RNA sequence: UGGCUCAGCGUGUGCCUACCCUACGCCGGCAGGCGCGGGUAACCCGUUGAACCCCAUUCGUGAUGGGGAUCGGGGAUUGCAAUUAUUCCCCAUGAACGAGGAAUUCCCAGUAAGUGCGGGUCAUAAGCUUGCGUUGAUUAAGUCCCUGCCCUUUGUACACACCGCC
């Protein structure tokens, strides 16, 4: 562990890898998002509000300091 | 006018202060006045605070005096050839007396 | 001596203006209320000028 | 020292020398221009013209006598060039030069005041536990 | 109803008369309107392109609710804390041309004058149309 | 090893009129002590002790009431 | 705005003397130059109107080219004048925004003449002491022994 | 009918342990809507026994200097880390941080000055052991992090409440645990 | 007052006015039962707190903390 | 970066003695300037639109948009005079510092701590002090272990009194 260094404006690779793996998992969060892939974290909350705007996933809490998404439900 | 007049009361002791404001309000209604009663206005009080030694030495020792000015205002409505000799006649040492014209 | 350079600095604003009323000192005045007195002369003075320790 | 233009603010010296007051006061920077639009009393125009008569009554070809001076927060003016000034330290009066170069600055920072300090040995308890 | 301006969200509020503001064209912007700094203890002038129309809106808001309110009114009202390198923080003022110039613009739109006091206030006109806009920004979270 | 009156005449050579007052001198001295000695054992007290015994003990060193003056 | 990413994506730009980290937001890129801060960054910016919210990246090479030449040409594209950073030069009087190693050069120059003309700032920077009037008896000791 | 929050009814939560159900606080009489008051409850001793749980919590996170009013802040940051936490598992809030609590407050301690030996522990210091091991768990892992307070709160309760050996809290309760064993 | 301060003299007014109105103008068995559903529910619903502020004293930054002690 | 929304103490034109607090309008990007009023004061500054906090934005774990030392250039204000930078403003410059060894201070409820605002000093001026509110806790209701204090019995070759005496 000594530096992340890696991540801004991700390839094919990561964006088909968000597109498959985040949208059905349960806490959805910049920061969670940020560690998990690779991203940056900036990206993070740019690439969640356009998977909003698509509808994969559902907003929860929308608070300035800390934004929680979700996946949709299944029935 | 019929003046009306206002009277300013100011002084460091309270008890006296009241005394004369007492005393020249009743002796006003009494000779048929209709008089305002004392607007205290609020106290006003001076703080200084000082180093308590006259050299530099020991342990940051602090004195506090204070000062309190207590005031009020009275309001006749009679020519003054009655309230100049009702109020020369309440001097308190104590108190310092402006009276003044509702024009002023 | 002589007259245009005897006391020609000029003393208006800083502490070469204001002395104490009591002793002429010119160091710890008190220039609040318009005292113009030192520390230790208001202390000495402070209870018959008017005021009192009282808190 | 291939090019001989002196140029203080895009003008050289000669131009510089025939403008008044009112213009050099735009052509120098904020504390001068404050000075200069600002009272220049007494003594600062007896300097100028004990300068000024120390000048013109030099030999040609040769530095002009030392003049001294208290004065040390005179503007060194335009006026002031090529002339010999001694400025006080507390102590003596040190010879300057008035070089063309130094016409922004005061006569005090021309003089030190003080000797630049090189150190002895700590002396005793100058080092503690 | 109903509604005036005291019983809606001023935030959003804020963001609908300025954007109303903004989209008729005839609020006079100065010149400079990028490189000011607003109000010196801050740096980094805002992260907006349009905070001229912002700062038009929240000083109409304020003329409304509050009024009589000049240049030194808003200056204190736009005020912050000056971080201060290593010495301590400070409060100071907001910039002063900035508060007249959003004050003579909003003059131009004919919705606040120079009231018989000093400072400003609004027109009836100015009043008029901050409580159409909030009609329309309570209806618009409303429903 | 420390030496005491060899630091106490050299301190009293760099004064005034070959003259401290003997809250100085002491400050001084313990400073000198604690930045050259080796031993550890000795407490506060008993240094306090031996200053005592070195200035008030000494032919070339006399006690002005509250101060230590250098004799020749 | 940008989906996956730009597909000719600069990772490191180069533009006067310097390397330019291309990951970075543009104005808080290109202020890795000397002479130019966040302040004039963006003033910068805003003048050659681009999008802010880019990265230094995706810019291409004919918006870096004008970014650039309304950099080192301030004045003439409406800057304001108290906004630069060598005004009223003592050498030539006219008013610039050095911006480069030039930089350090006009530093140094501004050094040796007041050193050449032996005035106190001068002197205080010849030796190794602090020039705008500090205590030195306490603090500074970091550069010294 | 009191729901703190708006959401997660309160009664529905079970304390399993006597001892500290005695001095845990989220029944239906101390069932409020925010773990905010103006309490008075440092006047007399066991006054913070009848504190809610959720008010000690925030009480706890205010705490690291550059935070010691601001508790509104700590309202919301206690917020948000109850609904990551409804989100993550689908147990309510209230249930699983009591559970965190049971299960980090250590239950035998060791003291003197010539550790010497090792003593129980009131079942109201095991409470406020157990919330200042989880504070202090989520305030260390959120440092110089990426994570937010609100997800470090989260997952440390969680971690405790289920049982991990992966908390601060349980690391640190069965350290205690075990050098208080060393000498009993 | 500030924020908070203004909030709790809000609801305290609030639910006192309520007190008040019952009581002076309808039963008082309503007063009574909306009261003691007010006292088993944060009591400072109905009675004032009374702690205000300490004053600062002249040896340190506040009213009980003191400024920090040199020793040598 | 923007938006929103709340204080309390208290000072203000002076014997010598000039030096007050400022609203409002205009000019300037800012510091500031120029006019015009009010206030010897519960009357005017002033409903003292304080900061932290609150809501939204950008940043994304990088000595980084953290931090702001050091230094260059320019503009003002006070002053009789600012250089050894008075203070302030603007653009640049962008150092240590990644939570601190042995030691050690203060503190138990509107307290500690955070956060600003007055007064003193003051022509010019607070990293100091003295006050004021604002947000607001963790732990404790014990003990004599360490550092000391008081009382009783006791020992003593001390009485400059254990830093003693020897
Ligand atoms: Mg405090
Ligand atoms: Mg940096
Ligand atoms: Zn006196």
């Amino acid at each position: 562990r000594d530096k992340l260094n890696n991540l801004v404006l991700f390839d094919k690779a990561t964006y088909d890898k968000l597109c498959k793996e985040v949208p059905n998992y349960k806490l959805i969060t910049p920061a969670v998002v940020s560690e998990r892939l690779k991203i940056r974290g900036s990206l993070a909350r740019a690439a969640l509000q356009e998977l909003l705007s698509k509808g994969l996933i559902k907003l929860v809490s929308k608070h300035r300091a800390q934004v929680i998404y979700t996946r949709n439900t299944k029935g | 006018a019929i003046h009306r007049i206002r009277i300013t009361l100011t002084s460091r002791n309270v008890k006296s202060l009241e005394k004369v404001c007492a005393d020249l309000i009743r002796g006003a209604k009494e000779k048929n006045l209709k008089v305002k009663g004392p607007v205290r206005m609020p106290t006003k009080t001076l703080r200084i605070t000082t180093r308590k030694t006259p050299c530099g030495e020991g342990s940051k020792t602090w004195d506090r005096f204070q000062m309190r000015i207590h005031k009020r205002l009275i309001d006749l409505h009679s020519p003054s050839e009655i309230v100049k000799q009702i109020t020369s006649i309440s001097i308190e040492p104590g108190v310092e007396v402006e009276v003044t014209i509702a024009d002023a | 001596g002589h007259q245009q350079l005897y006391w020609s600095h000029p003393r208006k604003f800083g502490q070469g203006s204001r002395s104490c009323r009591v002793c002429s000192n010119r160091h710890g005045l008190i220039r609040k209320y318009g005292l113009n007195m030192c520390r230790q002369c208001f202390r000495q003075y402070a209870k018959d000028i008017g005021f009192i320790k009282l808190d | 020292r291939t090019f001989r233009k002196f140029t203080y603010r895009g003008v050289d010296l000669d131009q510089l020398l025939d403008m008044s007051y009112e213009q050099l006061m735009q052509l120098y920077s904020a504390r001068q221009r404050r000075r200069l639009n600002r009272g220049l009393r007494r003594k600062q125009h007896s300097l100028l013209k004990r300068l000024r008569k120390a000048k013109k009554e030099a030999p040609p070809m040769e530095k002009p006598e030392v003049v001294k001076t208290h004065l040390r927060d005179m503007i060194i003016l335009p006026e002031m060039v090529g002339s010999m000034v001694g400025v006080y330290n507390g102590k003596t009066f040190n010879q300057v030069e008035i070089k063309p170069e130094m016409i922004g600055h005061y006569l005090g920072e021309f003089s030190i005041t003080y000797k630049p300090v090189k150190h002895g040995r700590p002396g005793i308890g100058a080092t503690h536990s | 109803p109903g509604v005036t301006v005291k019983d809606v969200n001023q935030q959003e509020f804020v963001r609908a008369l300025a954007a109303f503001l903004k989209k008729s064209g005839k609020l006079k912007v100065p010149e400079w309107v990028d490189t000011v700094k607003l109000a010196k203890h801050k740096e980094l002038a805002p992260y907006d392109e349009n905070w001229f129309y912002t700062r038009a809106a929240s000083t109409a808001r304020h003329l409304y609710l509050r009024g009589g309110a000049g240049v030194g009114s808003m200056t204190k009202i736009y005020g912050g804390r000056q971080r201060n390198g290593v010495m301590p923080s400070h409060f100071s003022r907001g910039s002063k041309s900035v508060a007249r110039r959003v004050l003579q613009a909003l003059e131009g739109l004919k919705m606040v004058e120079k009231d018989q006091d000093g400072g400003r206030k609004l027109t009836p006109q100015g009043q008029r149309d901050l409580d159409r806009i909030a009609g329309q920004v309570a209806a618009a979270n409303k429903k | 090893k420390f030496n005491w009156k060899g630091t106490i005449k050299a301190i009293l050579k760099q004064a005034p009129d070959n003259e401290i007052t003997i809250k100085k001198l002491r400050k001084k001295v313990l400073a000198q002590y604690y930045t050259v000695t080796d031993e550890h054992h000795r407490s506060e007290e008993e240094l306090l002790v031996i200053f005592n015994k070195k200035i008030s003990k000494n032919p070339t060193f006399k006690l002005l009431k509250d101060k230590v003056k250098l004799v020749k | 705005m940008s989906l996956v990413i730009p597909e000719k994506f600069q990772h490191i730009l180069r533009v006067l003397n310097t390397n330019i980290d291309g990951r970075r937001k543009i104005a808080f890129a290109i202020t890795a130059i000397k002479g130019v801060g966040r302040r004039y960054a963006h003033v910068v910016l805003r003048k050659a109107d681009i999008d802010l919210t880019k990265r230094a990246g995706e810019l291409t090479e004919d918006e870096v080219e004008r970014v650039i030449t309304i950099m080192q040409n301030p004045r003439q594209y409406k800057i304001p004048d108290w906004f630069l950073n060598r005004q009223k030069d003592v050498k030539d009087g006219k008013y610039s925004q050095v911006l480069a190693n030039g930089l350090d050069n006009k530093l140094r120059e501004d050094l040796e003449r007041l050193k050449k003309i032996r005035a106190h700032r001068g002197l205080r920077h010849f030796w190794g002491l602090r020039v705008r009037g500090q205590h030195t008896k306490t603090t500074g000791r970091r550069g010294r022994t | 009918d009191i729901k703190l929050f708006g959401k997660w009814s309160t009664d529905d939560v079970q304390i399993n342990d006597i001892s500290l159900q005695d001095y845990i606080a989220v029944k239906e009489k101390y069932a409020k809507y925010l773990p905010h008051s103006a309490g008075r409850y440092a006047a007399k001793r066991f006054r913070k026994a009848q504190c809610p749980i959720v008010e000690r919590l925030t009480n706890s996170m205010m705490m690291h200097g550059r935070n010691n009013g601001k508790k509104l802040m700590t309202v919301r940051i206690v917020k948000h880390a109850f609904e990551i936490i409804h989100l993550l598992t689908g147990e309510n809030p209230l249930q699983v941080l009591v559970n965190a609590i049971i299960n980090s407050g250590p239950r035998e301690d060791s003291t003197r000055i010539g550790r010497r030996q090792a003593v129980d522990v009131s079942p109201l210091r095991r409470v406020n052991q157990a919330i200042w091991l989880l504070c202090t768990g989520a305030r260390e892992a959120a440092f110089r992090n990426i994570k937010t307070i609100a997800e470090c709160l989260a997952d440390e309760l969680i971690n405790a409440a289920k049982g991990s050996s992966n908390s601060y809290a349980i690391k640190k309760k069965d350290e205690l645990e075990r050098v208080a064993k060393s000498n009993r | 007052g500030g924020h908070v301060a203004q909030i709790y003299a809000i609801r305290q007014s609030i639910s006192k006015a309520l007190v008040a109105y019952y009581q002076k103008y309808v039963d008082e068995a309503s007063k009574k039962e909306i009261k003691d559903i007010l006292i088993q529910y944060d009591r400072t619903l109905l009675v004032a707190d009374p702690r205000r502020c300490e004053s600062k004293k002249f040896g340190g930054p506040g009213a009980r903390a003191r400024y920090q002690k040199s020793y040598r």
